[PDB]
């Protein structure tokens, strides 16, 4: 097994309520150890481990570097968010909903974007939660998600099972039914 | 950190093995573009984004800085090399399988560290490369990575596949099987 | 703008 030395630099922006609240954190990472970061909430570089101490000290001592980092939340984060508003944040892809038995009923909700979604199982007129487990969101990697939501059931005569799906790409819920 | 949206502008990676680098931007965990460092060319990963311009030179400049930092840190860390993690491999279809309807097999290789990996596809025991593609290494908050490989196919009873994963954290190439 | 900006890595 050959040895590898890894370095990572991440320029991260955290957005809440549009650009009302924006937090910038740039992280310098040796192998998997974050060693220095600039957090706009703090307003200077802070070493995270001893390895990053001379970097932080050196970077903080340059007033111009500091002033540029402090302005990065507006120059970089708020600026790019304006591009996201016209593109990524408008992307809408409508989920497909399918019910299949594996007893155990599986509702597959596939090919949607964005991530915000709510899947519910009903037996007759009532929501089932006790016997329901959902996968976490599964990222397809091509800007769509899917999710599997499973229902443990003991089907009696006349039972009607409904998988109910709410998502920002739909004006109304999608409903698919299944009977034993 | 809690936020409605998270972006990396960008994820900068450089490692001694190769050596090799990678420059990407991510928005909400998906890859916006990557810069092909060897060709000095920005490659958009979402069609709507092709209307934008990102000068590859900006990424070359950042990766050059990382290369300089990595070499400073190797010595100061007393040559502390990357720890080989065990990646986790999952294989699934993009949409529900109906025979004779085109689909995509997805092989998710998660918890990758260091970011060196060989992901291949076997169709009935023999390697195939047509219809195969993959994401870049996508970042995670614990500073490991994940990568997704794809295989376009037509599901049929007579065909099964394996995702073959090679990584130093594994005793032997891990084989994940899939059938319709 | 039609131009994404980036955060610059600093040299140690």
């Amino acid at each position: 097994s050959p040895e590898d030395f890894v370095y990572q630099f991440k320029g991260m922006c955290y957005f809440t309520n549009g650009t009302e609240r924006v937090r910038l954190v740039s992280r310098s990472i040796y192998n998997r150890e974050e060693i220095v970061r600039f957090d706009s909430d703090v307003g200077e570089f802070r070493a995270v481990t001893l390895l990053g101490l001379p970097a932080a000290e050196y970077w903080n001592s340059q007033k111009d570097i500091l002033e540029r980092k402090r302005a990065a939340v507006d120059r970089v984060c708020r600026h790019n968010y304006q591009l996201e508003l016209r593109t990524t944040l408008q992307r809408r892809v409508e989920p497909t909903v399918t019910i299949s038995p594996s007893n155990l009923l599986v509702c597959s909700v596939t090919d949607f974007y964005p991530a915000q979604i709510k899947v519910r199982w009903f037996r007759n007129d009532q929501e089932e939660t006790a016997g329901v487990v959902s996968t976490p969101l599964i990222r397809n990697g091509d800007w769509t998600f899917q999710i599997l939501v499973m229902l443990e059931m003991t089907p009696q005569r006349g039972d009607v099972y409904t998988c109910h799906v709410e998502h920002p790409s739909l004006q109304s819920p999608i409903t698919v039914e299944w009977r034993a | 950190i809690v936020a409605d949206h998270v972006a990396s502008y960008g994820v900068n990676l450089y490692q001694s093995y190769g050596p090799s680098g990678q420059y990407t931007h991510e928005f909400d965990g998906d890859e916006q573009f990557y810069v092909d460092l060897g060709r000095k060319e920005t490659v958009w990963c979402l069609p709507v984004l092709r209307q934008f311009r990102f000068d590859p030179q900006f990424a070359l400049t950042n990766i050059a800085v990382l290369k300089h930092n990595l070499n400073s840190l190797i010595k100061r860390s007393n040559s502390t090399a990357a720890t080989n993690e065990v990646p986790e491999v999952t294989v699934f279809s993009k949409s529900p399988v109906t025979l004779g309807q085109p689909n995509i097999l997805i092989c998710l290789v998660d918890n990758i560290f260091p970011p060196v990996v060989n992901i291949t596809w076997l169709s009935n025991g023999h390697s195939v490369t047509e219809g195969v593609s993959e994401t870049s290494f996508l970042s995670k908050s614990d500073h490991s990575f994940f990568k997704i490989s794809y295989l376009t196919l037509l599901p049929s009873a007579e065909e099964s596949y394996d995702c073959k994963v090679e990584h130093w954290g594994l005793d032997k190439p891990l084989l994940k099987h899939w059938e319709p | 703008m039609a131009t994404p900006l980036l955060m610059q890595a600093l040299p140690m």
